[PDB]
């Protein structure tokens, strides 16, 4: 469970670091990986 | 741009660039790492270049680049980088696709150095995709070999969902590289 | 890597025959196997580079009361594949017992072709659920394959037994076979006979030759699903990668079939995406929500089209989501095959894990429960009595399929830290 | 003329019905990519899809048209038309600015 | 947005058949649905972009004692529309009771096509008032549609039952259906059978095939009314905008039909405006005053012509006014359709809310009152007795239509702060 929560809390930061980026090109990755917004509408997951 | 196109071929080498160096072939890149897996998960201490060069031929013949012209298979070459303490197998090994002749005015030396700087990162990602499929493989094997008691269910199911968290992340990232980059 | 395809039963040999004929017409080979001059490809996935310059497919030919298999024998596609391994009904118990007594030499046949190819990725079973001939023997061979080789993949292309049907032991046979499918398989591809029947009676006005046209449909789907393995891409050049994303857990491994043209007898990715997401371009016909969808497209695809199409699919929300996580429809691009007919130049197919198949399962469970409560529809089959005098395997299969329905409904929930 | 002066009213009947909720939110609340994507959906439903010039439908948010001679996404929303080099002698920046207000009024 | 058209009864399936044939000839499609090379338009209002490259209309095919529907079956326009939903008289009570017992699966048919289109604007019912086959089932389905979906529009194209007629229960049937029309519909388009019969016996010298020629008239009117939706304009690209101006209140929702050429078998807007305003170019034949008129014109219209024509219409005063407010004839301009015959190049139609239809209502009420006072013309229909042994629904419908007549006469007054 700690392994799970650690992984999810890394992905939470990874996704919000792809929407503060320069150039649309790298923002496109952030949508493919997180489609549902079951993760990221705030700093913890949903 | 006629005579150089009919005595050598800048188009074929630039297409083979994407396949051999930028992993674009796909069929060959799976088999080549299914043979070179044990030597790569070893450090660069028991590796010497000639051994790993020999391995390539079997996989090229085995997959479908055997109908290619022999020239673009000869121009494909293996290297083994600098050995110094701190060795591993995915920071010291490289594939390469050299350019010799009057066709090397399309690429500078620095351009190929950058085409190798991309390669090591691509090779890392390609490796991780097989480590996770080994995980997924073992999940499938171990919910139909050891399942005779219901005592295993919690730990088993929990690891399975933990895998599927990584699977949709990495698989789709490998698709992103693929259809955009 | 390399796939060894297994075909058994009259319906299974029928769909394998049409699939092999389809791949013969698709790739550059004659019905003898003679090489063509137009053939980024691979001809080593279903085909061995065999030893008379015919790319002979690795196919296990099994016959049980052969009628149509005799027609397969005197055929020009019998010069394409025959490694000479043909070895000899209307019940699951009869086919199971007949497969039980002769498992040795047919396992030697499996061993021969396993030694035949250099590498192996999976075993694809041409199977018909409660088809009589395929039934029982298919479930027993599924047990033999998954027990004997735990390191490989098992795939079972399966039909759902509803053909507007007389056989009343069919729910018992389908229930026992489904127990084997849930317990002895890594992945199952399921189709509905009634759905393909409705689509066929829609697109044409055929009523009598429904079998052969359904065979055309499943063979086209089977070629379309393995196009990404047969033609080198970047991902799903092995089976397990395509199998991985749709299947989140070893119990939910049953996949819906979609393919966006129902026609082959201008277009963009955006239109065929929105045309794919309806449940009436699905060839398998409370809250029902997909676990994961994967779509593969083949054609003259502009790479910006998949991008803005997936934009539209997001903000329209025309796909059913997964509560417990992200696992969504994934865009895959594949090569257009040589010598395929030039209609629907941009053509896509989808494979998806949906909870809606639980409804079809519980319908067949309800049919079994009705005939089991009445106790007048076992018909006293002698192989059914001698195989199990107590008929506790029906109870065990009912328990397993009930656990399956409960796990389906639990995956439907926003919590899947609650199991079944 | 086809979009501002509304020779297509089919390019709008989808779009108003589809985006009535997501426009009514405040202009600062609404993000610019969401508008453009929904616009492409309604562009494909309309027969302005069969018009080759539909590739100049963009986003520009504007403060007000009841200032000199909005606060929500509707009436702040505008299109931005982009023209080629020898079309500066007919189509002008001041003309683009004046066209935008006309659309927002309607 | 998108319109789903419902057709039922022999007369309703007749007018739907001719309307679909008219729109097939109008738009660039074959009777199979094959695309033409000449087709500012829209083909998504009555048509789904359907999945064999035929623009298949969303039509609900209902049959009740089918005779002409069999002729619709073996037809080249059965390749245009057939989503395969055909499911099975001379009385309102029989059709009502038969529709009552099977409302579930026909509601599932409605649900299927409601899931079929992406958007929805309204339900247009091809209906015949006291047509026997359409009657009863149409009123019951009207109750089902308005109860089940309160967010959409209900339109009913209706005839007025006077064909120079033997059926003596026809006033009872028309009275009950009119109760349903007033209470369970958002808007009703009414025509007179005798008016179209007079116009047909005028323009030609036909006496026997009056039905088919009337079908031509109503199909042309139905195409003309939805031309502004099918071709993108600026307003009335949705139904509710055209419905809004003519209907001032939920009780007066019955609209007269006008269309200024009675001919299709030079001209200006000014002449066709003054030609439209007479009550003998109206296809529906004390102080009688329109509530609101709306006219839509299609042709090679100079934009100054509508301007000075409306000038002339004002200072001539050739239209009947509304006391309590402004609500007047509105000029709308629409596109001339491709592949329509080139006669009357400037052609307009009108829809108007007039109090003169109260006269036709009270005439039919007087016929009902006569047969009801005599008590010899119920004929003791068994479904009429079993449906209502007390026949209080006739009294309730009489009360509702009396309130309707009173509200009509109250809207006639300069005060409509006096109600009924």
């Amino acid at each position: 469970r700690i392994l799970t929560h650690f992984y999810q809390g890394i992905v939470q930061q990874f996704l919000v670091l792809l929407t503060t980026s320069s150039d649309e090109s790298l923002r496109f990755l952030s949508f493919r990986l997180d489609f549902n917004e079951h993760y990221k509408a705030r700093e913890p997951r949903l | 741009l006629d005579v150089l196109n009919k005595k050598y071929s800048l188009l074929d080498h630039m297409q083979a660039m994407r396949r051999y160096l930028l992993l674009g072939q796909g069929d060959f890149i799976r088999h080549l790492m299914d043979l070179l897996k044990p030597e790569l998960v070893r450090p660069a201490t028991t590796l010497y270049q000639h051994n790993l060069t020999g391995i390539l031929e079997t996989a090229v013949r085995a997959t479908n680049a055997q109908f290619d012209s022999p020239e673009i298979l000869r121009r494909l070459d293996v290297r083994l980088l600098e050995v110094s303490p701190g060795d591993t197998g995915w920071d010291v090994f490289s594939l390469d696709y050299h350019v010799d002749g009057p066709i090397a005015t399309v690429f500078t030396r620095e351009c190929m150095s950058h085409y190798l700087r991309v390669f090591n990162f691509l090779w890392r990602a390609k490796r991780m995709e097989y480590i996770l499929t080994d995980i997924r493989k073992g999940h499938m094997c171990n919910a139909k070999l050891l399942r005779n008691m219901p005592e295993f269910s919690g730990v088993l199911h929990q690891c399975h969902i933990l895998a599927s968290e990584m699977v949709h992340f990495i698989h789709q990232m490998q698709y992103y590289i693929t259809f955009e980059v | 890597r390399e796939i060894i395809t297994l075909q058994l039963g009259q319906c299974g040999n029928q769909i394998g025959f049409e699939f092999w004929k389809q791949l013969c017409a698709e790739h550059g080979i004659s019905p003898e196997g003679i090489v063509e001059e137009f053939a980024t490809d691979r001809k080593d996935v279903f085909f061995y580079q065999a030893d008379d310059e015919h790319y002979i497919p690795r196919a296990v030919l099994l016959d049980l009361e052969p009628r149509v298999i005799h027609s397969i024998l005197n055929s020009p596609y019998a010069k394409l594949y025959n490694p000479e391994n043909i070895y000899l009904g209307n019940n699951w118990a009869s086919g199971f017992s007949q497969g039980e007594k002769i498992h040795e030499d047919i396992f030697d046949i499996i061993d021969r072709e396993a030694d035949g190819s250099d590498s192996l990725e999976g075993f694809v079973l041409c199977h018909s659920i409660a088809g009589g001939t395929g039934s029982g023997l298919g479930s027993y061979l599924l047990e033999r394959l998954n027990d004997r080789y735990p390191k490989k993949l098992v795939q079972t292309y399966s039909v759902f037994p509803n053909q507007d049907e007389d056989v009343v032991v069919q729910p018992y046979n389908s229930l026992l076979t489904l127990k084997r499918l849930t317990q002895n398989a890594d992945c199952v591809v399921v189709l509905d006979n009634t759905a393909l029947n409705r689509i066929a009676t829609d697109r044409l006005h055929i009523q009598n030759p429904s079998f052969s046209q359904i065979n055309q449909l499943v063979s086209t789907i089977m070629s379309a699903s393995t196009t990404t393995l047969r033609y080198p891409g970047y991902m799903n050049n092995d089976l397990i990668g395509l199998i991985a994303s749709l299947i989140p857990t070893p119990r939910l491994h049953f996949l819906m079939t979609g393919y966006t043209p129902l026609t082959t007898d201008k277009t963009t990715v955006l239109d065929v995406m929105r045309r794919l997401l309806q449940p009436k371009n699905v060839m398998v016909s409370t809250n029902h929500c997909y676990i994961a969808i994967l779509n593969i497209i083949q054609g003259e695809v502009d790479p910006t089209q998949v991008h803005k199409s997936l934009q539209r699919i997001r903000e329209r929300k025309l796909a059913n989501f997964i509560p417990w996580g992200p696992a969504s429809i994934q865009v895959a691009l594949s090569r257009k095959s040589p010598y395929l007919p030039s209609a629907h130049r941009v053509s896509g197919l989808m494979m998806a894990n949906h909870t809606s198949i639980s409804s079809l399962f519980e319908r067949t469970c309800r049919q079994y429960d009705k005939l089991r409560k009445r106790e007048a529809f076992l018909e006293q089959f002698r192989k059914e009595d001698m195989f199990k005098d107590n008929f506790d395997e029906m109870d065990t299969s009912r328990e397993i399929v009930q656990q399956l329905i409960d796990e389906y409904h639990a995956a439907t929930r926003p919590d899947y830290i609650s199991w079944g | 003329k086809r979009y501002f002066l509304m020779d297509q009213g089919d390019f709008f009947v989808h779009f108003m019905d589809l985006a009535e909720e997501e426009l009514r939110k405040p202009v600062e609340d609404i993000t610019p990519p969401r508008l453009e994507a929904l616009l492409e959906l309604a562009l494909r439903m309309s027969t302005a899809n069969t018009d080759p010039f539909k590739d100049d439908l963009k986003i520009d948010l504007m403060p007000h048209d009841l200032i000199t001679q909005a606060l929500s996404g509707l009436e702040a929303f505008s299109f931005d038309y982009i023209v080629k080099w020898p079309l500066s002698l007919i189509i002008n920046r001041k003309a683009l600015t004046r066209y935008q207000m006309l659309f927002r009024h309607m």
